[PDB]
DNA sequence: ATCAATATCCACCTGCAGATACTACCAAAAGTGTATTTGGAAACTGCTCCATCAAAAGGCATGTTCAGCTGATTCAGCTGAACATGCCTTTTGATGGAGCAGTTTCCAAATACACTTTTGGTAGTATCTGCAGGTGGATATTGAT
DNA sequence: ATCAATATCCACCTGCAGATACTACCAAAAGTGTATTTGGAAACTGCTCCATCAAAAGGCATGTTCAGCTGAATCAGCTGAACATGCCTTTTGATGGAGCAGTTTCCAAATACACTTTTGGTAGTATCTGCAGGTGGATATTGAT
């Protein structure tokens, strides 16, 4: 019973994120739209992270690769170093 | 015979370390005597301000240990901290309870 | 403690409250 | 036989999930989705455990904020239902595209 | 087995002066580390830019001050500048 | 006497101003405004003429940008008239305000 | 000496028609009567923020003249980077 | 037999200048011989991409001299240049002609 | 009359390579100057940091190159990286 | 109203995960003593910014008038919220080895210096020219009818 | 689908503003080509901590029933667009006055630097305990009637 890794980000999970955002009612088209936005987020960040990895001649993405990436994408994260 | 530039300046924050981090950082060729004292003061101050209000928020949850969630409640409840940290995510900080009025049930 | 903290702290005025 | 009315459980979840801080996506689905997306940039890649979590923390924060701005765009059009067009307008004004 | 510096020791000392019967989780202490490093980088960065604009070789107390003025909002800036002149007062008056 | 219907000159003006690049604020009023605000921060201040023009160029580019975002907000609400709620929703989603 | 004429209410010199033209460039077709006051507030806040920082750079230089470079650094800080005035 | 590094490298863009600006801008302690050459090339590649597209706006608008408006039409009409410069204002550039569909008349 | 230096002379050379019969207004040259200085800082900055992030003290063509991959989008990165590899390789093999 | 189903709230309990505390070892801050670099203080420019004023297009203010937009009202149909089950996916906890990072070693590369040479800026001068701003006249658009 | 008011288009036709292009020219900068320094890639190796893989566990896919939300149609009130009319204030382009940026030269502080002496902060470790569950029972909330 195989499926896409993105669909792994389930309707109920996406509903919970919305609720933390204070959303009362959600159109059924939201779940595909959200998956689209998430994929782009992760694409943009992981790409920068990996670029840091390659730079440091490593084969393992570190927490700092991600924190440095988040910084330059304007999503500065606190509590994983830096 | 030795006395830490911090203990001189009246600070829990490491004037020594700050001075070295300013050198090994390529901010400038040279670094004035006071700059690390100043800079260290400012970081201490701002730490106190957050740890103060985080303290206050931990106290309201009947809690003695400050957690991420306490730092988040202190920062987003303060107009100036919340602006300074406008583009900063506190991991494990969650959000401020906020339900838009029109989403409230009628009776 | 022995820090010159801010006397009053105001909340930010959120759009939509 | 007793049944809660549309949007009463919704408010509850809202109050529940705005009180908590737990990540709200299941770890493994997400770990898989990271390695996938990452495979496409460099193969044979390993991920510190803290790397993956740093990503999930950031990603979930992002989406929750987007839902807040999305919700305001829904409420602005005199609705209570978020729709693609709300997500789309929030991203447009934020400068994420168009 | 090599030394991994942080600000934790100094965060904890300020915690105690400010809330002597209050603790602080690993995960919260992480966030205060991030915080200090971030404002360190912002203030040091604007100070660097200031020195460069005025064709100066040196970041002094003055650059830090001006940077703090540009970077901290309203009250935070005023209090940060007082705490900051104070510590530089105390240190110029130490034999 | 032959009237254009409401909207026809508005669209004429959209085409005209979108085609050109001249500043749309009168030079002198704007220069006074700059002097007042700066004075209120520091007395005895003077301005290179280019500083004032750099401010004017920055202010008009900002205000034009905000009107694009504002108009998207009116249209999202199925209106074609921009109101203050539109500017405010735009500045909230730009993260220029809480 | 002469002392400067008193500067008051100069915001009101951003006339209804200067705001209509800015909206027009913005692609706006119809405008509520409340928009002009709202726009003057938004512009005052924008100028204050930029001039505050420009003047900070002037004071820290120990000058009495606000340079185009002071404004350009103020606009860069503010994430409103401007081309065509140096830097 | 004085050769510029520019000439050694096959560049209009001044490799000396770029070497110096990396020196005086306190980006690092030391600067590799490659760095200024690679930077001067990139800078030159990008200024060429803009001038090509602005040159074409110039000719399209029946003109011989590139003015800021021509730089604006070039940058805003190229998806990639527009992203590189999405938080940049071009003095005397104006905006792209663009009316929202619903604002146009009739049925 | 203190020599204030720019990138004009070079911007013009390149103008003349791509559009031999085209001029540039001094404002439009003003803008190209701002543009070069801007992308210069952004790349040097990302490079500075990248070096720091790796406890290195040298900015090499290897740091510039990653800076370019981070800062420029897809195709401008691709081409930018070519022209720079070419220019370097050449400069090295022209000694 | 009443009546019950379910959610929510507070008090107390208690095992251990996750703090606080403690120790010896050493990297890195401080102390001293020369070794360089700088950033006002004084003392002059010329540059340019303030000021003030005269004349005239040019855009601004104000009042009238009504086209058509906003927003209140009503209503039907569809679209998301809710909910009851088990199965399928995740979560948990227990081993092999990739590869991070620790570290020393020596050379290719980068700095430091002080020569020599050439570039790029500017001031000055002239020298040319693209285009802004104007003016008809032919052509397009809009709105009444 | 005709017509007329009025906006727009485009091709001519100027006079500079601003561009281009000489100088000659020099001053600072870039380059040259040894003298000295050292940072980083190289290779080795140990020991985390990362990937995998097999029992333990609840979260999610599912399809049904309908509450109430969205958006369509309609309409009336009144806000905002157009425009005509009157004229204030901005634009423009001079002149004179000086304030103040911007330079360039002595240095006495101020900070870097090289070397030594000291100890504060880190990493194991070794205890201590805040509080996240869990239970029990009272009360509030919600929705049926
Ligand atoms: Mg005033």
């Amino acid at each position: 019973v195989l499926r896409d890794n993105i669909q792994g980000i389930t309707k109920p999970a996406i509903r919970r994120l919305a609720r933390r955002g204070g959303v009362k009612r959600i159109s059924g088209l939201i779940y595909e739209e959200t998956r689209g936005v998430l994929k782009v987020f992760l694409e943009n960040v992981i790409r920068d992270a990996v670029t840091y990895t390659e730079h440091a001649k490593r084969k393992t993405v570190t927490a700092m690769d991600v924190v440095y990436a988040l910084k330059r994408q304007g999503r500065t994260l606190y509590g994983f170093g830096g | 015979k030795a006395k830490t530039r911090s203990s001189r300046a009246g600070l829990q924050f490491p004037v020594g370390r700050v001075h070295r981090l300013l050198r090994k950082g390529n901010y400038s060729e040279r670094v004035g005597a006071g700059a690390p004292v100043y800079l260290a003061a400012v970081l201490e101050y701002l730490t106190a301000e957050i740890l103060e209000l985080a303290g206050n928020a931990a106290r309201d949850n009947k809690k003695t240990r400050i957690i991420p969630r306490h730092l988040q409640l202190a920062i987003r409840n303060d107009e100036e901290l919340n602006k300074l940290l406008g583009r900063v995510t506190i991991a494990q900080g969650g959000v401020l309870p906020n339900i838009q009025a029109v989403l409230l049930p009628k009776k | 403690g022995g820090y010159n903290l801010r006397p009053r702290t105001y909340q930010p005025q959120r759009y939509g409250g | 036989p007793h049944r809660y009315r549309p949007g009463t459980v919704a408010l509850r979840e809202i109050r529940r999930y705005q009180k908590s801080t737990e990540l709200l996506i299941r770890k493994l689905p997400f770990q898989r989705l990271v390695r996938e997306i990452a495979q496409d940039f460099k193969t044979d890649l390993r991920f510190q455990s803290s790397a993956v979590m740093a990503l999930q923390e950031a990603c979930e924060a992002y989406l929750v904020g987007l839902f807040e701005d999305t919700n305001l765009c829904a409420i602005h059009a005199k609705r209570v239902t978020i729709m693609p067009k709300d997500i789309q307008l929030a991203r447009r004004i934020r400068g994420e595209r168009a | 087995r090599s030394r991994k510096e942080s600000y934790s020791v100094y965060v904890y000392k300020v915690l105690k002066q400010v809330h002597p019967d209050t603790g602080i989780s690993s995960k919260a202490m992480g966030i205060m580390n991030s915080f200090v490093n971030d404002i360190f980088e912002r203030i040091a960065g604007e100070a660097s830019r200031l020195a460069h604009y005025n064709k100066r070789s040196t970041i002094t107390s003055r650059e830090i001050q001006t940077a703090v003025r540009l970077l901290l909002p309203g009250e935070l800036a005023k209090h940060a500048v007082s705490e900051g002149t104070k510590a530089v007062t105390k240190y110029t008056s130490a034999k």
